[PDB]
């Protein structure tokens, strides 16, 4: 159980959600399991979507549990020139299947947040 | 697709501001007091 | 009346037109209106069978359109990289 | 009296027309916590916006059998399952009104000396009203509560009225009935919510849930379509990391308006609707829905504080 | 009938209005180019207008 905790879409104090996840998949599918929104204001049909690809519209910001993810690819190094070193793509990242005793906290899509004003 | 464009950019909530992703309208409104 | 064959041809045309408009309204159109019945929408997520396959089609189609119809990259990796070496050759 | 940008008026009972420099205004009663009407600015052309709560007509004397936000607090009596002892029928004291501008106004009611110290804060922003409760307790033993708000929203036609955004909650199809939950209704909301039309979901105490019903909800099979949507009662709300449920949204396919119902500090959501025994309560449609913490007892402590706040955003200018 | 279908299937998922419009007008010029290739240009000119 790679226990995950989402800091969702900045709201007043926090906007935390909780989710118990068995590691092994990517971040995209493991989020779309716990039904928490990742693709910002991006709809089903064709907008930025379809997983493991180009556009890069999922920019999850990792705060806690960073030392449990797969290492960064070079597509992440490419599509994230604007990044602070913190966040990654999460559509080409995986959590280890053997890390069933992890503890990871994630803030969802940035550029729609006003935070680090907290803690 | 010609109607995809129209439905995308003329019907909705002005996704810049619709208070699910961005909060830039009213937050500093002093909720329950001391 | 109007030519029956042309009548039926125009009917088929506008049928495909309204079908395209309808799928567009289903996917992108809002829900607060009265033209997204949403009963079916409330069903074609519940028993969506081929979501494991369909999305891959997505993973293809978008990956194409963002790549601008790869023919564009072709002229890049052939022509403007062919002459760039041809000039070097005719220099040496 | 005191007043900066409104008037503490009286019509049958003391009230207040909390207003802002946008047109939106709420008509709060001072006799209780029952807000009566809330008129935001929804559209642009038309001078102002008008999509209020369902405010039933005056009845016996001063009436008040209307509902619409009325905070229903109680005490989970440590004698039986009688979670309906009292609202603490007592006085109500206005205090320390503030505005900070002409686009925000909030009143602070207080009630003490029978139960613990209860404070009630009602706020009006340029867009969104909000209700918050503080339940400061101390004495012999820790006491308990239910802390429910109801907020009977008005909907258009009962045939194109539904809700989006939940899609995932354990949904705990078990309703403790006769007030939604949390008896001591705001002098009226609805009574004896039951279903006798056809086969309704749930064995009246499941957590069938695992919702996975799609984007919409199509709440039409009503007069008992009412179920707490929170986490199950300690079957999963026991261990660590117990999958916090949700935050709400609404839809009405015949008008085109939205009213998000955010909860803060509460635990559940009472999506409940009539549509059966409805021709006795008006014309168009309505439904009672709000947050609370009632699925388990709410032991607070001997010298501690409780918190809870519903916010009605619309984001539909 | 090649450039028609090609311009058509590239307006998909292109999220730039001044770009999707260009893809659409190329997919539309496909129709004129086809109509000229069958002799009945008397309707191709009308479609262009
Ligand atoms: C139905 C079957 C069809 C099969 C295919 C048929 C294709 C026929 C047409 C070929 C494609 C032409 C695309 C032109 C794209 C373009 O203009 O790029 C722009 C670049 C700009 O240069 C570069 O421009 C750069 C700026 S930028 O990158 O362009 O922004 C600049 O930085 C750089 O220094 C500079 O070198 O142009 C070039 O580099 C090369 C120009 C193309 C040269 C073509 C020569 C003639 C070819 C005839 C082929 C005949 C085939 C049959 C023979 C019997
Ligand atoms: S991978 Fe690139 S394209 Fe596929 S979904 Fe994640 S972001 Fe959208």
């Amino acid at each position: 159980f790679a226990f995950v905790s989402p800091r969702l879409l900045p709201d007043g104090t926090p906007d935390v959600h909780y989710r118990t996840a068995c590691g092994g998949q990517k971040l995209r599918d493991i989020m779309l399991d716990a039904y928490i929104d990742l693709y910002g204001p991006y709809d089903k049909l064709l907008l930025n979507c379809s997983g493991g690809g180009e556009c890069g519209t999922c920019i999850v910001e990792v705060v806690e549990g960073g030392e449990m993810l797969s290492p960064k690819n070079e597509v992440e190094k490419e599509k994230l020139k604007r990044k602070p070193k913190s966040w990654r793509l999460a559509c080409q990242a995986t959590v280890g299947n053997p890390d069933s005793t992890g503890q990871m906290v994630i803030q969802q899509l940035p550029e729609w947040k006003v935070h680090k004003w907290d803690k | 697709y010609m109607f995809r464009i129209y439905l995308l950019t003329f019907g909705g909530y002005l996704r810049v501001h619709f208070q699910n992703y961005s909060s830039t309208k009213e937050s500093s409104l002093y909720s329950i007091s001391l | 009346v109007n030519s029956y064959e042309f009548i039926t041809n125009a009917i088929s045309s506008v049928t495909l037109a309204i079908f395209g408009l309808f799928i567009a309204y289903i996917f992108y159109g809002s829900a607060y209106s009265f033209f997204q019945n949403l009963d079916l929408i409330n069903s074609f997520v519940k028993r969506n069978p081929k979501k494991e396959f369909l999305d891959q089609v997505k993973k293809n189609i978008y990956s194409w359109s963002y790549n601008r119809g790869y023919i564009d990259i072709f002229y890049t990796r052939v022509f403007t990289l062919g002459i760039r070496g041809l000039t070097e050759l005719t220099e040496f | 009296r005191k007043g900066l940008r409104f008037g503490t008026d009286a019509t049958g009972a003391p009230t207040a027309e909390l207003s802002v420099r946008n047109g939106s205004s709420l008509q709060l009663r001072l006799n209780d916590g029952l807000v009566t009407s809330y008129r935001p600015k929804v559209s642009w052309e038309g001078g102002d916006g008008c999509r209020e709560l369902l405010h039933t007509v005056v009845g016996a004397g001063a009436g008040a059998v209307r509902g619409g936000v009325g905070l229903v607090l109680n005490e989970a009596a440590s004698s039986s399952s009688s979670s309906s002892p009292l609202l603490g029928a007592s006085e109500w004291s206005v205090a320390d009104v503030d505005s900070d501008s002409y686009d925000a106004v909030q009143v602070e009611l207080g009630c003490v000396a029978s139960k613990l110290e209860v404070s009630y804060v009602v706020t009006l922003y340029p867009l969104s009203m909000a209700t918050a409760v503080i339940v400061k307790n101390n004495g012999a033993r820790p006491v308990e509560l239910t802390a429910a708000v109801l907020s009977h929203i008005k909907f258009d036609k009962r045939r194109g009225t539904a809700v989006e955004g939940l899609r995932g909650c354990p949904y705990c199809s078990h309703p403790p009935p006769a007030s939604g939950f949390a008896l001591l209704t705001p002098a009226e909301a609805m009574k004896r919510e039951e279903s006798g039309w056809f086969g309704g979901g749930g064995g009246e105490e499941p957590r069938q849930g695992a919702w996975t019903v799609e984007e919409n909800l199509y709440t039409i099979l009503k007069k008992k379509v009412s179920r707490v949507y929170a986490a199950p009662p300690e079957e999963r709300k026991k261990r660590i990391y117990n999958t916090a449920p949700s935050k709400f949204t609404t839809i009405d396919q015949s008008s085109g308006l939205g009213f998000r119902l955010v909860r803060m500090g509460f635990e559940d959501m009472y999506l409940g609707s009539p549509g059966g025994m409805y021709d006795k309560f008006g014309n168009d449609y309505f439904l009672c829905t709000g947050p609370a913490s009632i699925l388990v007892p709410v032991v607070v402590g001997p010298g501690e504080e409780w918190r809870g706040a519903q916010v009605i955003e619309h984001d539909n200018l | 009938t090649i450039t028609l279908f090609l311009g058509a299937t590239l307006a998909l998922a292109q999220r730039d209005i001044k770009r999707s419009l260009a893809y659409s007008t190329m997919s539309q010029l496909g129709y004129m180019m086809l109509a000229l290739g069958i002799g009945s240009y008397q309707a191709a000119l009308f479609h262009l207008i």
